[PDB]
């Protein structure tokens, strides 16, 4: 039932920066009682590469980064706006890729009591991907 | 670091024949931290399997994972025409995440 | 010993119409008052406790309020089986006194 | 002279306190077991009056503690016994 | 939760002692924070509270009956009882067994038994 | 200037300081008593979401304690283990001699993180945190306590666990813990008994996480 | 309910609580005295093998102390340094203000290991361990103490070293240390003076280990 | 045997112990007062060079404290941070509850090194070091204090920094710190006001070190 859609891409020059966003719905809010969220990129012709993920606040709200983006990319969230952001600095043309947001979520079992969702350490929901082009 | 390498780079089999793809990790890992993904052009990868042997939902029974230590495999009991996708490994490592390079399956 | 006084002694009401009962304490009872419904042949059934909380199994049409020396029980619309003697009890002193019982009539 | 002005009052008290070889620390009970227990009801308005008293004594007690330097004060009642005597036989 | 069941002779004569025993089930007597009580119906009239015994065995009686009432308890069997002395026809009533709580959450929630009718006559 | 109650065969009076009562005999020091009473007896809300709004942090003010000789059983005691977002502790370790309150019915243990602005957590209404036989102006880490007040006069558990986020601020959130991976969203309308009933039906029926993810339940609004 | 002795020009009486004695004048607080007496004055055995059987370990009970204003000289004081078999300590460090007993004739210092079942070592007869001017319910590590009792009333060293094994149990063994490599098997029939005499003849005559091995002596049974 | 002053409508008398004064009524304990007075009120020199000669170190004697209810404002308070030549500390950390003296005009903070012969620094004349509302026999590290004495009776800052060398001995030297690299030789003839005036003219005029070396000033002898 969970969906998230990427935006904020397009053409940026190397040496610059940009911030991508991914706004979703279908969950229970993405800040608390929710899966953390990651960015993954895939350059055309290449497999997916992990960028990093922001943990939910109940799990501490920290960001775990992939080695290739350390000290350049920042993963952060707009709490209660259900929006994930990626700040990419020090851009190089090697960063041209399709950038995806990804979520470890989905609905769980119900009971006469109430409703439930699961928050995972892997991805069930992928966005569409926003293409980011870095070029001269 | 803990790095995933797939083999063979390309699988070649007629539809209806069995197919297997393996990944070797540079570091030993518990079963609960493994997954494989299925990708077709124009689509984000589908989960398929997670936790080495637990199927993702929406996935046919013909897809089954196994493995331990550094050696993990995805077996498709009969590979259907619709299953000739690029497959990837993934591991959680209890913190950093790693993806495999992508293996193509062809008729 | 706290004398509890109820009013009116008898309260006729047409079915479908609501009705209210009053109970007055001689000394303040803070919130420590309960209402019970009494029918011939049965132990009194607790309706409301702590001057406003419904006992388990009590319909939403029953509601109460009050504090200090002034308490009330309201039935928003009387149904069949709402015609009974209604008693108030205070549990703030230890004589555990009771009112007289008001007779709700058709 | 005590007027209980609280929104509500629990009219009763369920209380605890601390009153052969049993007396020897080695053979006696562990700390969780050294307490006694029982109930009291609101006889003649005493319990609700007492709750209001504790609510009123709080301001005086906090100002007292602000002024002193003891980390732990065990002497409030000993001071009261002394003042009682000085007021009668000073 | 706790079920209360009164039992006794049903019919007693004037000047005899009436003995009513309440069986406690689905709980126990030494429950911490509860009072075990008795109430008299006075048919045609409102209720009169009789008295209580604590979980510790301590008692209190309604002053109107203080000289005529003994309440006691046996925790090995989970029973408690009312002993009303010098009965007369005026004591005909349904007698009820009930439990009350000192806990704040349950402060206003009583547990009542079924009620047993006692007739006093010659 | 701390008032004493005097218990008579009439009622409870407050002793004066200007008026000497010749008949108010004191025969020994054993007639003087320090009594710790709980705030719950005055009808204060006890659910975790409302309770924590009565507490807050401050610096520049040292903690102090006083003793009790007797006190009430509590229906609701609290036990906090709160850390800062950087992993450091918010509350001080309890010093020697401080032990938890001996007679609690339900203990609400809250573990979690949040901003902790001061050095110590203090009660905002000036009430005391009640530890075994010591009232304190502050909260000690990991120690069970009741909220309350102390009177002076002349005489003649089930453990419910919660997770918390943003503990020291105004807008905070709580979860009821059923298992390591199983939680229920907490609301102010839930009573301790309610939570225990939910823990039994969920746990007994197996409606708990099986996978490595967290299963978060939301109570039907009705 | 602690009794006071009253010293008269007749004898020592015990003050009542129900009977007021009009002639038992107290003119100041300086007439009140706390006195620490030793158990050895009642004939209790003082050899190490028997002494340690009066002590044992327990948990769940906190330590407490009281003061003395005066007390006895002890002939026999003890000082323990006992470790668990894994090398950790059995006894707590003494807190600030606790100092050893000021007037001991012989100090029996026992170093060694054994099982230590509880948190603290307590006296089994309920006697107190006497430290400088403080009686305590427990033994502190490395601190010299006497065993004894405390009276309240109205008024008008040579250091002997031992090794121990199995210190906290019923079946234990001890050695008297003459040198780092020289020991004598200990028996309950030996007095402090006896041990000093053995230390002088053995040490003076050179009947001590010369090699790197331990030389263990056994007293002739007669 | 501690004397009490008695304040009359005549003068201040010293209460006896042998003579009972029937008219010396005490109506409550609130009429008893502990007062901390400063030594500077008796004309003792307060410059750092002379002050430190009244202090010294000793071992074998424990520290102790008493409380005040009221006391004087000090013109001159001191704060020491003294280390041994090997970098270790000379003074103990202050224990919980010890806070600096609340009302000082000038604080003379002395940092430096020197031999520290004992365990604690004690006052040689037997005066007390005055901390917030506690007099102490010893100096605590890093805590501001006044020197003084305590009376008992019946009732009816600018921070000046110095460096020191050889702090605990008889022949020592001090410097007044203007900046990290700027110092003035200290003399006993300088008052706190003098030092502040020198700090303003030197700092304001820029007569401070610019290079990485230390600039050491010497006051004209006249
Ligand atoms: C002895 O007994 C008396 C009587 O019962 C108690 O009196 C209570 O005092 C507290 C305050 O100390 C009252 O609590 C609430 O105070 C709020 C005001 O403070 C807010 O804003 C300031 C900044 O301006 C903040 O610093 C502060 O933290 C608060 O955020 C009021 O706004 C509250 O009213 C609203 O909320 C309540 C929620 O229950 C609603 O019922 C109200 O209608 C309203 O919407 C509130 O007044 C408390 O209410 C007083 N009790 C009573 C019965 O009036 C003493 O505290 C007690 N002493 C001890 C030691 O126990
Ligand atoms: C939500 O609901 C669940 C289900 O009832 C509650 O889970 C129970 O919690 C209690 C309290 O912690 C457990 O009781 C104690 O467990 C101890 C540990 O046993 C483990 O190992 C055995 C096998 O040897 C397993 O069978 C067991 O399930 C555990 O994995 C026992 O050692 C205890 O027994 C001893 O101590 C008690 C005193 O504490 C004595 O009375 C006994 O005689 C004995 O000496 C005891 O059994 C209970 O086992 C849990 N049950 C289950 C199914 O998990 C949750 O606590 C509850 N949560 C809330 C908030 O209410
Ligand atoms: C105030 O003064 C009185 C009178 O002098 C003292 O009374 C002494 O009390 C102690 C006990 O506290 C007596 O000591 C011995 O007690 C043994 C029983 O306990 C054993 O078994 C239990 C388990 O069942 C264990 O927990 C415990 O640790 C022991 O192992 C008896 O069995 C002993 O008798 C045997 O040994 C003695 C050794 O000397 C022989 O003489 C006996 O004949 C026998 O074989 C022993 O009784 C002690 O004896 C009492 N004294 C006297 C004179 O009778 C108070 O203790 C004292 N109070 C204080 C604070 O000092
Ligand atoms: C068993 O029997 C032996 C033999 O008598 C005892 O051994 C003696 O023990 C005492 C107490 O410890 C020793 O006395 C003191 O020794 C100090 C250390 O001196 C060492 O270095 C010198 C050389 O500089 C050697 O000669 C000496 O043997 C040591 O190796 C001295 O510094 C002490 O003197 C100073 O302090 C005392 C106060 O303590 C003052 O009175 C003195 O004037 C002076 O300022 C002192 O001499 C003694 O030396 C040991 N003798 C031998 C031969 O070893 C065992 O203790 C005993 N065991 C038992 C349980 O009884
Ligand atoms: C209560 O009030 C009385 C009266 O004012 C105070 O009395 C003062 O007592 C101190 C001593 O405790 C006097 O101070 C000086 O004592 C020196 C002697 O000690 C030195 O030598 C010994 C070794 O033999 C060392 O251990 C010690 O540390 C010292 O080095 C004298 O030599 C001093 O006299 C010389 O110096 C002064 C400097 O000011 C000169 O004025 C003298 O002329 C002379 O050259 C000096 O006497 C002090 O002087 C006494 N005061 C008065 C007015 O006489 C109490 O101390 C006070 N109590 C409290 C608690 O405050
Ligand atoms: C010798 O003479 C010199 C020259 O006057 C004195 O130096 C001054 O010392 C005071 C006290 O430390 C300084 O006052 C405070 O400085 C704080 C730090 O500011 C730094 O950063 C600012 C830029 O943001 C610079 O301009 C400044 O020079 C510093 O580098 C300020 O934050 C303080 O203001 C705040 O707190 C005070 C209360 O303390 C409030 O009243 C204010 O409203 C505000 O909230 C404050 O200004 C002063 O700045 C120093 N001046 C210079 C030129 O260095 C030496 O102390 C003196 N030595 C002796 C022994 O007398
Ligand atoms: C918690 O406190 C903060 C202030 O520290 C509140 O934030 C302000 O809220 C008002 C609306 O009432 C806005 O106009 C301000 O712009 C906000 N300030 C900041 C810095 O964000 C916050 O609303 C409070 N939350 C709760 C639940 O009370
Ligand atoms: C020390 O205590 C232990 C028990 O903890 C004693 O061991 C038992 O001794 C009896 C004989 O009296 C045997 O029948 C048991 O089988 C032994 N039990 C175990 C577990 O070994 C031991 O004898 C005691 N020792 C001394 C010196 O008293
Ligand atoms: C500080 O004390 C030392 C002693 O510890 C003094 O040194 C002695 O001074 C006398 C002269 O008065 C000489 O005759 C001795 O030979 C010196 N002894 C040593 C070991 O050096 C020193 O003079 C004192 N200094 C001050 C300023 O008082
Ligand atoms: C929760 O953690 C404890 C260890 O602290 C473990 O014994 C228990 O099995 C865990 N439960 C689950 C569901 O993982
Ligand atoms: C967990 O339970 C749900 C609901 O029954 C089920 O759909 C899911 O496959 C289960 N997961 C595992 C790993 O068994
Ligand atoms: C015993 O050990 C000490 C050091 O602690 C040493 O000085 C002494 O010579 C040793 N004695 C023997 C016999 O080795
Ligand atoms: C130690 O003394 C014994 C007895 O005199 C002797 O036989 C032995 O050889 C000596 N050992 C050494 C190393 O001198
Ligand atoms: C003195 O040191 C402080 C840091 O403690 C520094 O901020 C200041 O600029 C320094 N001053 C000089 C003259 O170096
Ligand atoms: C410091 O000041 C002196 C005096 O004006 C000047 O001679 C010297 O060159 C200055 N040093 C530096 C590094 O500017």
């Amino acid at each position: 039932e969970v969906q998230l859609v990427e935006s904020g891409g397009g053409l940026v020059k190397p040496g610059g920066s940009l911030r991508l966003s991914c706004t979703g719905s279908g969950g229970t809010g993405f800040t608390f009682k929710y899966a953390g969220m990651s960015w993954v990129r895939q350059a055309p012709g290449k497999g997916p590469e992990w960028i990093g993920r922001i943990k939910s606040r109940i799990d501490g709200g920290t960001t775990d980064y992939a080695a290739p983006v350390k000290d350049r990319f920042i993963v952060s969230r707009d709490d209660s706006r259900n929006t994930l952001y990626l700040q990419m600095n020090s851009l190089k043309t090697e960063d041209t890729a399709v950038y995806y947001c990804a979520t470890g979520s989905g609905k769980g079992p119900s009971a006469s009591f109430g409703e439930s969702y699961y928050y995972y350490d892997f991805i069930n929901v992928w966005g569409k991907g926003t293409t980011v082009t870095v070029s001269s | 670091e803990s790095v995933l390498t797939q083999s063979p780079g390309t699988l070649s089999l007629s539809p209806g024949e069995r197919a297997t793809l393996s990944c070797r990790a540079s570091q030993s890992i518990s079963r609960k931290y493994l997954a494989w993904y299925q990708q077709k052009p124009g689509q984000a990868p589908r989960l398929l399997i997670y936790g080495s042997s637990s199927r993702a939902t929406g996935i046919p029974d013909r897809f089954s994972g196994s493995g331990s230590g550094t050696d993990f495999t995805l077996t498709i009991s009969r590979l259907e025409p619709e299953d000739f996708a690029v497959y990837y490994c993934h591991q959680y490592e209890s913190s950093p995440w790693t993806f495999g390079q992508g293996t193509k399956v062809e008729i | 010993e706290i004398v509890m006084t109820q009013s009116p002694a008898t309260l006729p009401v047409s079915p479908g119409e609501g009705a209210t009962l009053s109970c007055r304490a001689s000394q303040s009872v803070f919130t420590n008052l309960a209402w019970y419904q009494q029918k011939p042949g049965q132990a009194p059934r607790l309706l409301i406790y702590d001057a406003s909380t419904r006992a388990t199994g009590i319909p939403a049409r029953f509601s109460g309020s009050g504090s200090g020396t002034e308490f009330t029980l309201t039935i928003s619309s009387l149904q069949s089986e709402d015609f009974a003697v209604y008693y108030c009890q205070q549990y703030n002193n230890w004589p555990r006194t009771y009112g007289q019982g008001t007779r709700v009539e058709v | 002279v005590i007027v209980n002005a609280q929104p509500k009052c629990n009219p009763n008290l369920h209380y605890w306190t601390t009153q052969g070889l049993a007396w020897i620390p080695y053979f006696g009970p562990a700390a969780e077991g050294i307490y006694t227990e029982g109930l009291m009801h609101n006889q003649d308005g005493l319990i609700c009056g007492l709750r209001q008293l504790a609510n009123e004594t709080t301001q005086a007690l906090q100002l007292f503690l602000r002024a002193t330097t003891e980390l732990r004060t065990f002497s409030i009642l000993n001071r009261k016994a002394i003042d009682f005597l000085l007021q009668r036989w000073g | 939760q706790v079920q209360l069941h009164e039992s006794g002779p049903g019919l007693v004569k004037p000047s005899q002692t009436l003995s009513l025993t309440c069986t406690v089930s689905g709980g126990s007597i030494n429950s911490a924070g509860y009072y075990w009580t008795w109430i008299r119906q006075h048919p045609g009239k409102g209720l009169e509270w009789i008295g209580y015994i604590d979980y510790t065995g301590r008692t209190y009686y309604n002053p109107s009956l203080e000289s005529r009432v003994i309440i006691s308890i046996d925790t090995s069997k989970n029973h408690f009882s009312l002993r009303l002395t010098s009965v007369s026809a005026a004591d005909t009533a349904v007698y009820y067994c009930a439990r009350e709580s000192s806990w704040v959450s349950e402060l206003g929630r009583d547990n009542w038994g079924q009620g047993t009718l006692v007739t006093v006559s010659s | 200037s701390i008032p004493l109650g005097v218990i008579h065969n009439s009622t409870l009076q407050v002793s004066d300081v200007d008026k000497l009562v010749c008949r108010d005999k004191l025969s020994s020091t054993n007639q003087l008593r320090s009594v710790g009473l709980n705030l719950e007896g005055n009808g204060v809300a006890t659910d975790v979401p409302s309770v924590t709004k009565r507490w807050g942090f401050r610096s520049g003010v040292p903690p102090k304690v006083v003793n009790y000789e007797a006190g009430e059983w509590a229906e609701n005691c609290y036990n906090l283990e709160i850390k800062k977002p950087d992993g450091s502790e918010c509350l001080p370790a309890a010093p020697d001699g401080i032990r938890g309150f001996p007679r609690c019915r339900y203990v609400h243990k809250v573990s979690g993180t949040g901003p902790c602005a001061g050095d110590f957590a203090f009660h905002k209404e000036g009430a005391f945190f009640l530890y075994d036989r010591l009232a304190s102006t502050v909260i000690y880490r990991g120690t069970t306590f009741a909220e309350g007040v102390v009177a002076f006069l002349i005489l003649p558990s089930t453990t419910i666990r919660y997770q918390a986020t943003g503990f020291g601020t105004n807008e905070t959130e709580y979860l009821f813990e059923v298992d390591n991976l199983t939680y229920v969203q907490l609301e102010s309308r839930f009573t301790p008994q309610f939570l225990l009933q939910l823990n039994e039906t969920i746990y007994a029926s197996g409606k708990r996480s099986n996978t490595t993810g967290k299963l978060i339940w939301k109570v039907n609004p009705e």
